[PDB]
């Protein structure tokens, strides 16, 4: 439209070069070294780490990149999910 | 031997068993007759005693105690340059204050400290003396006597060791003054120890940025005349030699943004090595790294020099760090205005990567609001994870409500008055409300307005305004200039970018005016409307209903919201009647205020104010006279009176018009009425132009603690009002008001102070270029 | 403005004119010392007077007439301006066929007496504020950095640069050394008298005398800025804040000290040391043990000058311009003489059966019976 | 007009805090743990046997 | 400014004025007595009288300073609990200070610093001296303070939902669950967190919040 | 019975020490034909000594300079081949050693020997160097003691 909308950024940003560094096997501390402390984390039950990199340019398409990491109840990764989002709306 | 009990004579600071907590006797053993000395040593070493005397005249231990006195009042005199406010903090810091004990060590410490301070500033013949006068029940009073002799006058500053710059050029820039001009009172010649280091650093930087690299200051002395009157400061330098920047190279754990850092680091070849340029490069590297998230980068610049070819190859080591994130944003001090009206001014969104520029820009926007005195930012890292940080804003809410009471005239009219209130921050809710009403035997008036700046959370601001001015000549509604006017206005505006706003809105107003005086301009307007009334008798009536669509633009890049110190503001407001209204006209007004600073402290400021205005009609219908502009009084050309600049109405021969009381209502009535006669009543034209230049300087009788609440200005002021339409025939024998070169002008001083009743301005104005019918006033008080 | 509350007590002495002194002549060399503290003073050589100022002017004068002979201006020709002040601050010293003058811009000039030409003009590290001392074909300068530098008499040729210490509140006016038996005795701005072997520039002994056991060391400067004087094997010295000392020349052993000290200039008669305190108390001491023979404390804070022993009278100036004549024994204002309202703060000098003084503006006077 | 209720032994604030709703803790839904067992702002269980509101005669005893 | 008098009558006139209630005049007498008689037989009574007078005079900064002064020199005394209670009362009354009671504005989202400063005090009181005569009022005020802090956090979360910053909403509501779980504000705030997950395509993370809201609907 | 003789810095001086030292040091040399002054002036003599001994003792703690017990043991072994209560004697010696040691710590640091007056003394009379060190030590110690007496609080209680 016409109304000025300030740029909005809503989560830690992860670069593909850094994404490639993470694979299955490493402990929590190495992941924290690689990407930093996840900004959003699950409080309910299983300890899963969410890395959501979301941007609103302002009167333009909202973009989102989701990285879901599941850590088993020992301190080691089990599986990852690198969704480019952009689904539906 | 055997001791039966322990008895004491100290009763104030000694507790019941805290005394026994230190002795080893325990009243249950034979005494060694020697360890008593160790006991006394320990007891006095506890630090709560002054004299200890053990007696065993009988069979018991009696400890005569002389407890340290408790200071009860603080007296000090003879001091000039050390005010009480700082002295109290200095005494309290060193652990001495009324109500606690006295230690003789702190007395010597305080004497040394104050004597050190005087030796620093320059009162070399000075010595504080602190004496304690005893008072009954074991107390003391502390007295301080100050021999502040005289500041030594620095005589000459010598820079021996220079071979490319004259001494006077160098010593000009020093904060210290070699010789003050004879016929000036610009400064002084006191020697402040801190200013010496400041000037030494200044000289170092000065030689360092014109090219000389291998430059250093060997030794600086402070000689002293053998009378403690003159201080001869001497500086020795190694001049060195010039150099060129061979090429600047960057290295380190640079983040992916290396392109912009390289572009910053580029310098045109052949330049001379400049230290301030290096600091500028480093600072801008830090800013560019901060904008992306790395808020704590380690940047180190090393000038590896080759002293054989006039070459330096700067190496810039960069270590970015980690992309910081803000965990939460907290606000402190907003004790009235609710949390929203702070969180909605932000640009650094919560839960995102720290944009080191967005925080500062948000602080600017908070400051601009106009209802925070001191706003300070503080980005503090959380003591846990490696990359998290909390941004804390500390604000101090200030008064923001303007009041206005008063009287219409001194004569006992009866329950007639004027009122007013305007709240920018009504109950902190963010709404701007304003209501005022004046009732008088002359007029009756009442208006209200309510504006919400954030009707929706983007900036879309919605506002309304109502007013009622049916004053009908409250003196009498019969054979009097009667005017009932009222209408309504609704507007809303949205921002275009961070420094702009556009507003649009509607309104309608109708005016009913009856029993008007006859004069040229009003009759011209009535002729334009399609009316052909008479002149001598005054019984005409005119009712007009106007539906105006109005618009406006607002540019506001201003460093503060209440007599700011830097920036610019432009405010355009226009209105156009829509088709279907009785009157077809359009009006345009422009306002502009620009503040330019000349000093780093932002205390001397050049203010440029200007206002322009043009209005007219459309489709052969003249613009109504009641919308004519005005000038004079405050907020305009200041010094004449409110609404007294411009055209003066020329009355037609008035006689036998309804009721004319004798000795009153003598506007133009006369049994020997001759013809049209010039008067002094101001009517206002439709062309307005005023400008003002102000020099803003600190008030010379105030401290910094109150410095931000008073402002003093020297103004040169000019302005003019004129009519776009004219009659050569009807104004042959009278001055041509259509000529815009008859410019009124004035100058004077203005005092501004923010009182609990609101902002107040006191002004003393002297006109220079005046004209007829000005009734200029020298004093002006306003709220 | 409101803070000018100085504590001082400056009285004027009783009018007592037992004999009349009169002024032989004047010259008015021009604006000279002025407000600036300095050490300029004329010196005598074969019925000639050599005078200087702070503008660079150097004048030669005759005695009994004041009739000018030659005069030059030492404006900074070598620089960009060709008119910058040269800032002559070193005392004028005549010797052989030269006149040595110091400068505060680290320059030493050697003018050539009658002809007026410059023999050589050299640069010595730091400001030169001392009397250039001539000795054994050498010139000694005490720069205001602790660097005692020696120069060849013929032309420049810095030989040695003995290093001293510089606490950072020293009072101005570094002392000029005294030469005897191959040794130069020099005071330093740190309170220690040091002897230098004057043939290569090697220290022999550095002995401390300034005992400023003050509560506030910051203002207990305790420097020595008086020329030490030698009689037989014993040399005397004066710190600023006390402890007059008489001490052996051969070693660093203190023969005896007196607590009065606190001087900037003094004279010795060979049996009775006369001196002036900080507080302008003029007293005399016995060289044998330091017994205070007599004192005169009528003045105070008059900011005197160095005493001069002329015709058995101790003559001394003051700030307001009066010249005071003191009896050789027990003190007595034998005569007062007002000779100028400009002021006195330099050193009067008298020799060869004459007396010469220089005011801040009127410059040369000769004071005679 | 007039001061507080006798302005002695009566608190300066109003008695509007007595209308505060009682605290009802969330219970755990089906087969899923809540994070609520991480508090710091605990209220120890305190009985009555005391005055309340305006009846609390504050006096240096 | 007081006549010199033996201790008994000056204390008596101070207490008489306090019975009258003229605190502006009582504090003068108490300060004079204390300053003249620093560590006398009954300095503690003077200190406590200063506390009471300062508090009822709406002189909150000096009352706070005197409380924090007295809490040290007499850590154990049959009235230390009273001092803690008045420290808490000072903080909380200092918080709710404005005209907004006249116009009825819910002070919930203003500065909470005073509220927490009072909560620490009342927590110490109810934890240390649970059998005192001030404890029930302290408990009720503790309940009110917890509700108020929860409301503040809820207000921030609601604004962030309106603005569109979802991660802020999620973090704030998670904090409200973590720290203030038994109040009513967090029950009101759970739907905000459910929506915040839903708008970010996090069905596997919003399902659990839907379950919690369904379970605690009652 | 017991009273405080003087106050220094933060420490204290006892009546016991001055009373013991008034006679305990003068009786031995009476047989060596020593004519001491009256009691009153000698009391101030001992006062001036003791007030300085204290200042040095608290100075040693200010710096934090200690002496091991082994040095005490070797010194008392020396005393065994050289010449109250036993523990009182040892407590006296413990502080006496550090009081003496601070003097030789400060003087050697603030002494300055130029290798020029040694040749003069050698030509006048390795003994010369010892004589020079002794003299310089004496003078610097006296000056240091005088300046320390100035910067410490003191009062007289008699």
């Amino acid at each position: 439209r016409v109304v000025y909308r300030p740029d909005i950024n809503q989560g830690n940003y992860l670069t593909a070069n850094d994404v490639s560094k993470i694979r299955v096997g490493m402990t929590q501390q190495q992941v924290a070294y690689a990407l930093g402390t996840p900004l959003m984390s699950d409080p309910f039950g299983t300890n899963t780490w969410f890395y959501v990199f979301r941007q609103q340019p302002g009167h333009e398409g909202v973009t989102q990149q989701t990285l879901t990491l599941t850590f088993n109840s020992s301190g080691v990764l089990t599986n990852i999910d690198n969704k480019p989002a952009l689904s539906g709306n | 031997f055997v001791v039966k009990d322990i008895h004491f004579e100290g009763l104030q600071r000694v507790a019941v068993g805290a005394a026994l907590l230190s002795m080893p006797v325990r009243t249950g053993d034979t005494v060694n007759d020697e360890d008593i000395s160790n006991t006394i040593r320990a007891l006095f070493a506890t630090g709560n005693f002054e004299d200890v005397c053990v007696l065993r005249d009988g069979d018991t231990l009696l400890v005569q105690v002389k407890e340290r006195p408790t200071i009860a009042s603080i007296t000090f005199s003879g001091n000039k340059s050390v005010k009480d406010d700082m002295l109290k903090q200095n005494l309290e810091a060193s652990g001495v204050r009324v109500g606690e004990s006295l230690d003789r060590t702190t007395i010597a410490d305080i004497e040394k400290g104050l004597e050190d301070f005087y030796y620093s500033v320059g009162k070399y013949s000075a010595s504080v003396k602190a004496v304690v006068t005893p008072l009954p029940r074991n107390r003391v009073d502390l007295k301080l006597v100050f021999q502040e002799g005289v500041s030594a006058e620095i005589q000459q500053i010598n820079i021996v060791g220079n071979h490319a710059f004259t001494t006077d050029e160098l010593i000009s820039h020093f904060q210290l003054r070699d010789e003050v001009p004879w016929w000036n009172v610009v400064g002084d010649r006191k020697y402040q120890k801190q200013k010496l280091a400041g000037d030494l650093e200044t000289l170092r930087s000065y030689y360092l940025d014109r090219g000389y690299a291998r430059f250093n200051i060997d030794s600086t002395q402070v000689s002293l005349t053998p009378d403690k009157k003159g201080i001869y400061v001497t500086v020795n330098i190694t001049e060195g030699d010039q150099y060129k920047l061979s090429g600047v190279e960057v290295s380190g754990n640079l983040a992916g943004h290396s392109a912009e850092i390289e572009q910053l680091t580029k310098i045109e070849p052949g330049e001379l090595y400049n230290g301030t340029k290096v600091t500028k490069m480093e600072d801008d590297i830090k800013k560019l790294l901060g904008r992306y998230g790395y808020a704590y980068p380690r940047v180190q610049s090393m000038p590896e020099i080759n002293d054989a070819d006039k070459t330096v190859k700067l190496r810039v080591n960069v270590d970015a760090g980690n992309r910081f994130y803000v965990r939460k944003i907290r606000f402190e001090g907003n004790d009235t205005s609710k949390d929203a009206v702070l969180r909605r001014e932000m640009r650094q969104m919560e839960g995102a990567w720290l944009g080191s520029d967005l925080v500062d820009q948000g602080k600017e926007r908070l400051n601009r609001l106009g209802f925070f005195e001191t706003v300070d930012t503080d980005t503090q890292r959380v003591p846990g994870s490696p990359d998290q940080v909390d941004v804390v804003y500390k604000v101090k809410e200030r008064n923001t409500g303007s009041f206005n009471f008063g009287i219409g005239y001194g004569t006992e009219s009866g329950v007639s008055f004027q009122a007013g209130v305007q709240q920018d921050n009504w109950l902190g809710t963010g709404y701007a409300v304003g209501i005022n009403g004046t009732k008088n035997d002359y007029q009756t008036y009442a208006e209200l307005s309510v504006t919400n700046p954030y009707f929706t959370v983007d900036g879309v601001s919605l506002g309304g305004r109502l007013f009622y001015n049916d004053f009908q000549a409250d003196d009498a509604d019969l054979s009097d200039y009667t005017n009932k006017s009222y209408g309504t206005d609704v507007t809303l505006g949205f921002p275009i970018n961070e420094y702009n706003s556009l507003r649009a809105g509607l309104g309608y107003v109708h005016n009913s005016l009856s029993n008007m005086q006859p004069q040229v301009a009003m009759w011209r307007y009535l002729y334009s409307m399609g009316e052909h009334p008479s002149t001598s008798d005054q019984d005409n009536s005119f009712k007009t209903d106007d539906f105006t669509f109005n618009y406006g633009w607002t540019y506001n890049k201003l460093d503060r919201g209440y007599f700011p110190t830097d920036g610019s503001r432009v405010n355009l407001t226009g209105k156009v009647t829509i088709p279907g209204s009785d009157n077809e006209y359009y009006k345009v007004t422009l306002d502009t205020a620009t503040y330019v600073p000349i000093d780093d402290d932002h205390k001397w400021v050049v203010l440029g104010r200007t206002r322009w205005g043009y209005g007219d009609g459309l489709g052969g219908k003249e613009m109504p006279f009641y919308e004519n502009f005005y000038a004079g009084g405050s907020s305009t050309v200041r010094g004449f009176q409110s609404n007294t600049i411009g055209p003066k109405a020329v009355y037609f021969p008035h006689q036998a018009s309804n009721y004319d009381p004798d000795y009153d209502y003598e506007c133009a009535t006369q049994d020997g009425a001759k013809d049209l006669c010039k008067s002094d009543d101001a009517v206002g034209g439709n062309a307005m132009a005023v400008a003002s230049l102000e020099f803003i300087t600190p008030t010379p009788f105030i401290s910094d603690k109150y410095a931000n609440s008073v402002r003093t200005s020297f103004f040169w002021d000019m302005g003019t009002v004129w009519d776009t339409n004219w009659d050569s025939s009807q104004y042959s024998g009278y001055p041509d008001y259509s000529d815009p070169s008859n410019i009124r002008m004035s100058a004077g001083i203005a005092l501004q102070w923010m009182s609990p009743l609101g902002p107040l301005v006191f002004s003393y104005a002297q006109p220079f270029k005046k004209y007829d019918g000005d009734k200029a006033e020298q004093f002006q008080f306003n709220i | 403005n409101s803070e000018e509350d100085v504590v001082k007590m400056s009285p004027l002495p009783t009018v007592e004119n037992q004999f009349t002194p009169t002024t032989a002549w004047s010259t008015s060399v021009g604006s000279g010392i002025g407000n600036f503290y300095s050490n300029l003073h004329p010196a005598l050589a074969d019925n000639v007077v050599y005078a200087a100022d702070r503008a660079g002017l150097v004048k030669a004068l005759n005695a009994d007439d004041g009739k000018e002979i030659w005069s030059v201006s030492l404006a900074e020709k070598d620089g960009w301006f060709s008119k910058e002040p040269a800032l002559l601050s070193g005392g004028v010293t005549v010797s052989g066929g030269h006149v040595y003058i110091g400068s505060e811009k680290a320059q030493v000039y050697a003018l050539n007496t009658s002809d007026g030409t410059v023999a050589w003009q050299t640069k010595v590290a730091g400001e030169a504020l001392s009397r250039p001392v001539v000795s054994d074909g050498l010139v000694l300068i005490h720069t205001s950095n602790g660097q005692l530098q020696a120069l060849n008499e013929a032309d420049g040729a810095v030989k040695w640069t003995v290093n001293l210490d510089m606490p950072s509140l020293s009072l101005r006016g570094e002392s000029a050394p005294t030469t005897a038996f191959g040794a130069a005795v020099v005071g330093g701005d740190n309170g220690r008298v040091s002897a230098v072997l004057m043939e290569q520039g090697q220290m022999i002994w550095q002995q401390r005398i300034s005992q400023a056991t003050g509560s506030t060391e910051i203002d207990r400067l305790s420097d020595v800025d008086t020329t030490p004087v030698v009689v037989n094997g014993v040399v005397f010295a004066l710190a600023y804040n006390g402890n007059l000392t008489a001490l052996d020349l051969r070693s660093g052993q203190i023969m005896w000290k007196r607590e009065l000290g606190s001087v900037n200039d003094f004279i010795v008669d060979g049996n009775r040391i006369y001196l002036v305190d900080q507080n302008d108390r003029v007293m005399a001491l016995t060289i044998d043990g330091g017994v205070t023979l007599w004192t005169q404390s009528d003045l105070l804070h008059r900011l005197l000058t160095s005493p001069v022993l002329y015709n058995g009278n101790l003559v001394v100036g003051d700030s307001e311009g009066y010249l005071h004549w003191i009896n050789v024994e027990d003190g007595r204002f034998v005569a007062q003489q007002k000779v100028d309202s400009s002021g006195f703060q330099t050193e009067p000098v008298a020799a060869d059966g004459k007396l010469l003084i220089q005011a801040k503006d009127g410059t040369v006077y000769s004071i005679t019976r | 007009c007039s001061s507080d209720s006798r302005y002695k032994r009566q608190v300066s604030g109003d008695e509007a805090y007595l209308e505060a709703a009682p605290l009802a803790e969330l219970h755990a839904p089906a087969g899923m743990i809540l994070p609520v067992t991480s508090g710091d702002y605990a209220i120890p269980v305190t009985n009555g046997s005391g005055a309340v509101g305006k009846a609390l005669d504050i006096r240096p005893p | 400014e007081v006549p010199d008098n033996p201790p008994n009558e000056i204390y008596a006139t101070a207490q008489q004025k306090l019975q009258d209630g003229n605190w502006r005049q009582a504090i003068t007498q108490l300060e004079a007595l204390d300053n003249r008689y620093p560590f006398g037989p009954y300095s503690q009574q003077v200190q406590l009288d200063l506390i009471y007078a300062y508090y009822k005079n709406a002189d909150l900064p000096l009352a706070q300073a005197a409380i924090d002064r007295f809490i040290r020199l007499n850590p154990t005394h049959p009235n230390i609990d009273y001092v803690m209670y008045m420290r808490g009362l000072t903080n909380m009354a200092l918080d709710d200070s404005a005209l907004q009671g006249f116009f009825g504005v819910d002070r919930s989202d203003r500065d909470p610093q005073h509220a927490r400063a009072a909560f620490s005090d009342f927590s110490k009181l109810v934890r240390g001296y649970p059998n005192s005569q001030y404890t029930t009022d302290a408990t009720k005020r503790l309940v009110f303070l917890k509700d108020r802090l929860a409301k503040y956090e809820y207000s921030v979360a609601e604004y962030y939902t309106e603005r569109g910053a979802w991660v802020a909403v999620v973090n704030r509501v998670e904090g409200m669950l973590r720290d203030y779980p038994d109040t009513q504000a967090t029950r009101d705030a759970l739907p905000l967190m459910e929506n915040a997950y839903r708008q970010m395509q996090m069905n596997a993370q919003a399902e659990k919040v839907a379950k919690i809201i369904a379970a605690n609907s009652s | 019975v017991d009273c405080v003789a003087a106050v220094v810095n933060n420490g204290v001086v006892l009546e016991s020490d001055v009373d013991g030292l008034m006679q305990s040091v003068k009786l031995n040399a009476a047989q060596a034909r020593q004519q001491l002054p009256d009691d009153a002036t000698l009391r101030h003599q001992i006062m001036e000594r003791l007030i300085m001994d204290q200042i040095i003792l608290q100075m040693g703690q200010k710096m934090g300079v200690k002496i091991s017990d082994e040095q005490l043991d070797q010194a008392i072994a020396n005393i065994a081949k050289q010449n109250l209560n036993y523990n009182t004697y040892r407590n006296q010696i413990r502080k006496e050693m550090i009081i003496s040691e601070v003097r030789n710590n400060e003087v050697r640091r603030r002494i300055t020997i130029l290798p020029q007056e040694v040749e003069s003394l050698a030509q006048q009379v390795d003994r010369a160097y010892r004589m020079l060190m002794n003299r310089k030590f004496s003078e610097e110690a006296a000056s240091w003691m005088q300046e320390q007496r100035a910067s410490a609080y003191v009062k007289i209680l008699s």
